RNA sequence: GCGGAGACGACGGCGGGGGCCCCGGGCAGAGUUCUCUUUUCUUCUUAACGGUCUAUCACCCUGGAAACAGUUUGUCUGGAGAUAGGGUUUAAUGGCCGGAAGAGCCCGACACUUCUGUCGGGUCCGGUGCGCUCUCGACGUCCCUUGAAAAUCCGCGGGAGGGAAUAAUUCUCACGCCAGGUCGUACUCAUAACCGCAGCAGGUCCCCAAGGUGAACAGCCUCUGGUUGAUAGAACAAUGUAGAUAAGGGAAGUCGGCAAAAUAGAUCCGUAACUUCGGGAAAAGGAUUGGCUCUAAGGGUUGGUAACAACCAACUUAGAACUGGUACGGACAGGGGGAAUCUGACUGUCUAAUUAAAACAUAGCAUU
RNA sequence: UGAAGCCAGAGGAAACUCUGGUGGAGGCUCGCAGCGGUUCUGACGUGCAAAUCGAUCGUCAAAUCUGAGCAUGGGGGCGAA
């Protein structure tokens, strides 16, 4: 979870408040990042992660 | 009543039929046109995630089995 | 039109059984529309899916049964089918009847009635079981009282 | 003493000609019973008209607006309007009599 | 939880940088007014009788803290 | 069970991620002699062996 | 250095608490309504965590007990200090308050294509117990049987070092600040998700467990919650498998009363030989059992020989009249009994898949 | 069903005896579950089953039933044999 803020902070200037991360049946792991309320994580995921 | 088994459906729970009622009125000898049944009775980036959403679950995104080939024939 | 999944979500959303729950036969497409519990939710606040109520398990029976075994019926040889003991336990007789009578003996050493030898003696007479019940201890500290104050006016 | 007022508003089917007020209370006078026997209200219940096809009772006892509302029931099934007359409750002693919903057919 | 039986001291913890947040519910069928502050640990109730002081109290209070009256219903 | 290792768990999301028919651009290849999934694996009939 | 916690068997009755079950009133809703039924049913709930007040043992002070007393269902305690009076303390799944009514639940009126709802009214007061389940406490019983360890946490004995003058502190107090990585978490757990080659009438470890009858987690019927899945339609021959009845006789049947029938619950009368004196024994043989209407006994609290009245509560037991009858443990459930012989002392154990026994073991005894 | 221990009453110089209670012992007993596997011209016999099904039966507070972890390995182990 350090990692995963760590990456996210430096990469893409995210903040989080909390991660919390499950791996999957498929073998991967999936992180659920909760953001901080200042940041919106619509305008976030419209615009850095194109996922509109 | 089929009380043995289970219970009746309460009264408030079916639309009563307005015809059935009017026609249940006029055997018991009321005047159903002069109280007039007929009046009483009832008869962006949001919105392309929302639809992103919808197209989600309605659509599977990939197909592992046929996304190799393509052209009908 | 299959709706096994709209009957288990409905059953979830209503807090009920499978059983209690009502889909409205003239409804069935409207009802295979709703896939999501917010849909299911809509159909409830308008009335196209309902909660049966439960069936009928009245006490009447049992209720007058009750007041007629108070009263005393139905308590002959021909219903008894367990044992006197297992019916009503001699302990349980017995522990009543001390916890009885050593009450009232308290009581009657509390009130100045009988003094502390005559309440030990008479504390020994019950565990001995001399009596059976609190009207044959009263009446035995009633002729003892008699005895003792018969032998202070001949003294 | 203690005294509890209820109010029996039949103004709308008594309008529309379906429901008889004077028939309503000569079956409250016939029917309600005080300690266990009908014809027994003396001075302890009343019953009358207040008009606009509503009926007053006077209680000095713990009559119950439940067994008032039992009663205006059994009085609708032998009137054969059980199936379309349905009798609630809408303030403290206040029970309304009114059809059940309606759909055009 | 934690109960303030008083007005002063439930003044002071809203004057503390700690207080997050303030409400007012009113009880109607009881006839009291609870005032509530979310502090850093704790919530801190006030239990008031139906009086002019808690409406004094509303003045009384830190105008930087939000105050907040109780709806009937809590919505999600 | 419920109750499993990080060694089972991940033996087990091989073999789900093996659990597949071909690909139906397989059978277009010239020179091509697979016509299903040999090796494809089922819960009920075929134990993994762990 | 010393000590405490962790940290400990089985069984029996008794008491406290929670939950469930039961009864009454009230609000709201529902069902029944030929007739009766102020009716029958449904919701009426309150978490973790805190504050405060309480809760048996145990211990302390005064005092000195035989005419021995206190006291348990169960006989223990007391000049090694009882009863009594006065106190200190461990123990909450107890009361009130905060949480918290704003939640959850029930009802209602409008609005409502959906989007959405919007606004009201409630969520109250008691009682009962040889009930069921869990928990806690004080007791008691049994052992040639005496029923884990460690991590970890706390207390004490000791007295080493140590002082502060624009602050010292070797304070287990209050508030304030920061942080909590890894891995598992779906679903089945079985007449279809496991093993038996299978979606196999087999086998495979636990927790929760409602109403009625009844001694009863027996059998039978019902509520909640689940099912309605096991190839189907028609006909009703023989012979089968399963369930039954049969006049008169009553074991004449058969190697052999095999199988079936008969007995059976409870109350009461009564019960032989033999015996290791414990048993035999439910020996044997008899009388009875429904319904209804009553009567009597068995408790608690309050009130001034009160040795009396009133009120409250629930289940047992005995007695009597009346009444139907072919039946009264009316279904269900549920010993046939006896006279002897051989045999192993008994309880127990084994040939999984043909032998459960006079075999094996056992305690007792004897020898090396 | 009712062993020790205990209480009361009646005797007995006492030791003891009798009567009525209390108490709750037992590799005791009827019997539900569980465990086992007695009997039946039983069912089934290319079965539902390479040992199952029905009724009946034994035992049921313990030499009872049972999970997991661990130990004993073929010239062996284990064996109420």
């Amino acid at each position: 979870k350090a990692q995963i803020k760590q990456a996210l902070k430096k990469l893409y200037d995210i903040d989080t408040v909390k991660i919390n991360t499950l791996i999957r049946p498929d073998g991967t792991k999936k992180a659920f990042a909760r953001l901080t309320p200042d940041v919106d994580a619509l305008d976030i995921a419209a615009t850095k992660l194109g996922l509109v | 009543k089929s009380l043995k088994n289970r219970a009746i459906i309460p009264r408030k729970a079916v639309k009563k039929p307005l015809s059935q009622l009017e026609d249940h009125l006029d055997q018991l000898g009321v005047d159903t046109e002069a109280i007039g049944l007929r009046a009483r009775a009832q008869t962006s980036a949001k919105e392309r995630l929302a639809r992103s959403r919808s197209r989600a679950r309605s659509v599977a995104a990939t197909n592992r089995l046929q996304d190799g080939v393509q052209g009908t024939t | 039109v299959n709706l096994r999944t709209q009957k288990r979500l409905a059953a979830s959303v209503l807090g009920c059984g499978e059983g209690k729950v009502w889909l409205d036969p003239n409804e069935v497409s409207e009802i295979s529309n709703a896939n999501s519990r917010q849909s299911i939710r809509k159909l409830v606040a308008d009335g196209l899916i309902i909660k049966k109520p439960v069936t009928m398990h009245s006490r009447s029976r049992a209720r007058e049964l009750n007041l007629a075994r108070r009263i005393g019926r139905h308590r002959g040889f021909g219903k008894r089918k367990g044992t006197a003991d297992a019916r009503m336990p001699q302990q349980v007789l017995w522990m009543r009847r001390q916890r009885v009578l050593r009450r009232l003996l308290v009581k009657y050493r509390a009130s100045g009635k009988i003094d502390k030898h005559l309440y030990h003696e008479l504390y020994h007479l019950a565990k001995g079981n001399t009596f059976k019940h609190k009207r044959a201890l009263v009446e035995h500290i009633h002729r003892a009282k008699a005895e003792k104050a018969r032998e202070r006016q001949i003294k | 003493k203690v005294t509890k007022k209820f109010i029996i508003n039949a103004s709308q089917p008594a309008s529309d000609k379906i429901f008889d007020v004077s028939a309503f209370e000569k079956f409250l006078n016939e029917r309600i019973k005080v300690d266990g026997r009908v014809g027994n209200l003396g001075d302890v219940i009343k019953i009358s008209q207040i008009g606009d096809g509503k009926v007053e009772i006077i209680a000095h006892n713990d009559l119950s607006g439940r067994y008032l509302k039992y009663l205006t029931k059994k009085f609708l099934k032998k009137m054969q309007l059980r199936d379309w007359l349905r009798v609630v409750a809408t303030s403290k002693g206040v029970y309304e009599l009114k059809f059940y919903n309606i759909v055009n057919d | 939880p934690q109960e303030v039986s008083d007005i002063k001291k439930f003044i002071e913890i809203c004057r503390r940088k700690d207080a997050s947040s303030a409400r007012i519910k009113k009880n109607p069928k009881t006839q009291q007014i609870k005032f509530k502050v979310r502090c850093q640990r704790f919530l801190y109730t006030l239990v008031l009788k139906d009086s002019d002081k808690a409406e004094k109290l509303k003045q009384s209070l830190p105008p930087n803290l939000q105050i907040k009256d109780v709806p009937k219903r809590n919505k999600r | 069970p419920s109750h499993k290792t990080f060694r089972i768990k991940q033996k087990l999301a091989k073999a789900q991620k093996q659990n597949r028919p071909i690909p139906q651009w397989i059978r277009l290849r010239t020179g091509n002699t697979i016509r299903y999934n040999a090796k494809r694996r089922h819960w009920r009939k075929t134990r993994l062996g762990l």
